C-alpha cells in the first residue's frame, strides 16, 4: 500500500473488481489459467511455419546447385 | 599408343599419358561436318562413341605388357552431359572429376570427393580399414551436401547440435583433401608433400574419431601428413 497524502496506490500481483468474495480472484485466476494453457496455436502455427519451411528446402531448394 | 603398344607387345610395363583425350573426338567433329555425315547430339559425330571405342581398348594391359595410362579429359563448358567425356567414363578402371566450385573455394586439387571413384575402393582390394574410412568420409561430405541449402538460407543457427559437428568435420575433412602439389611451388612458394597411403587413411580417421575438433579449419589447409596440421594450427596462435 503507497498512501501518500494526496493519492493512495495498491500494488497487486493480482486484482480483479470482484465481489465480497475472494474465492472468486481464485475464479479469475482460474479461468485464466488453462485458458492460457490452451495456447497450443501459439506453439502450432509455427509447428506448421517450421514444417512449411522445411517442405520447401524439401525438394533441396538447391540439387547440387544448378 | 602404338608407341606404348611396342613396349607392351614386343618386349615390360608401360605408362601411357594421354594430355586431353578430349582433343581427339573434338578434333573429330571438325572433321565429321565435312565427311559429309549426319550430325548427332549437340553436332557430334555420329561415330564420336566407336571411334573412342577403338582407341581406347587399345590403351590396356595385356598377358604380354601392362599399360598404366593416365588420361587429362577436357569438360566442355563445365558439362560432364556432353558427349565427350560422358562416353569416356565407360572407359576408365579409375576416374578424377574436377570442380571449378571445389576450385574457387581455394581446394586443390579440386576434386569432387563423391564423384571420382575408382574400382578398387572394395574391402576385396583395398582393406577394410581404409574401405570404411573411405566411405565415412564420403558420407559425413554428402551430410554436408545435403545440409547446404539450409545454411545458405537460414545460417547454422537453426541445424541441430548434432549436424552441426558434421558441419565442422566435414569442412576440414574437405580443406584436409586439399594437397601441395610439388609442381605449384614457383607460383604460391610452399615446397610440396607426397602423403603416403597409410598416412592418409590415419590422418582422415583421427579427424572422423574427432582427435582435432578442436583445431580451426584453416590449419588444415594446404597441407600433407595430418601431423603438418597440428603444426601449421599452433603457428596460427
Amino acid at each position: 500500500l503507497e498512501v501518500r497524502p494526496d493519492k493512495v496506490t495498491i500494488l497487486a500481483q493480482a486484482a480483479e473488481r470482484a465481489e465480497d468474495i475472494d474465492v472468486l480472484r481464485a475464479k479469475a485466476a482460474k479461468e485464466r489459467a488453462e485458458r492460457r494453457l490452451q495456447s497450443q496455436q501459439d506453439d502450432i502455427d509455427f509447428k506448421r511455419a517450421e514444417l512449411a519451411l522445411k517442405r520447401a528446402m524439401n525438394r533441396l531448394s538447391v540439387a547440387e546447385m544448378k | 599408343l602404338t608407341m606404348a603398344e611396342y613396349f607392351r607387345d614386343e618386349q615390360q610395363d608401360v605408362l601411357l599419358f594421354i594430355d586431353n583425350i578430349f582433343r581427339f573426338t573434338q578434333a573429330g567433329s571438325e572433321v565429321s561436318a565435312l565427311l559429309g555425315r549426319m550430325p548427332s547430339a549437340v553436332g557430334y559425330q555420329p561415330t564420336l562413341a566407336t571411334e573412342m571405342g577403338q582407341l581406347q581398348e587399345r590403351i590396356t594391359s595385356t598377358a604380354k605388357g601392362s599399360i598404366t595410362s593416365i588420361q587429362a579429359i577436357y569438360v566442355p563448358a563445365d558439362d560432364y552431359t556432353d558427349p565427350a567425356p560422358a562416353t569416356t567414363f565407360s572407359h576408365l578402371d579409375a576416374t578424377t572429376n574436377l570442380e571449378r566450385k571445389l576450385a574457387e573455394m581455394g581446394i586443390y586439387p579440386a576434386v569432387d570427393p563423391l564423384a571420382s571413384t575408382s574400382r578398387a575402393l572394395a574391402p576385396e582390394i583395398v582393406g577394410e580399414e581404409h574401405y570404411q574410412v573411405a566411405r565415412k568420409v564420403q558420407q559425413t561430405l554428402q551430410r554436408y551436401k545435403e545440409l547446404q541449402d539450409i545454411i545458405a538460407i537460414l545460417g547454422m543457427d537453426e541445424l541441430s547440435d548434432e549436424d552441426k559437428l558434421v558441419v565442422h568435420r566435414a569442412r576440414r575433412i574437405q580443406f584436409f583433401l586439399s594437397q601441395n602439389f610439388h609442381v605449384a611451388e614457383q607460383f604460391t612458394g610452399q615446397p610440396g608433400s607426397y602423403v603416403p597411403v597409410k598416412e592418409t587413411v590415419r590422418g582422415f580417421k583421427e579427424i572422423l574419431e574427432g582427435k582435432y575438433d578442436h583445431l580451426p579449419e584453416d590449419a588444415f589447409r594446404l597441407v600433407g601428413r595430418i601431423e603438418e596440421v597440428v603444426e601449421k594450427a599452433k603457428a596460427m596462435g
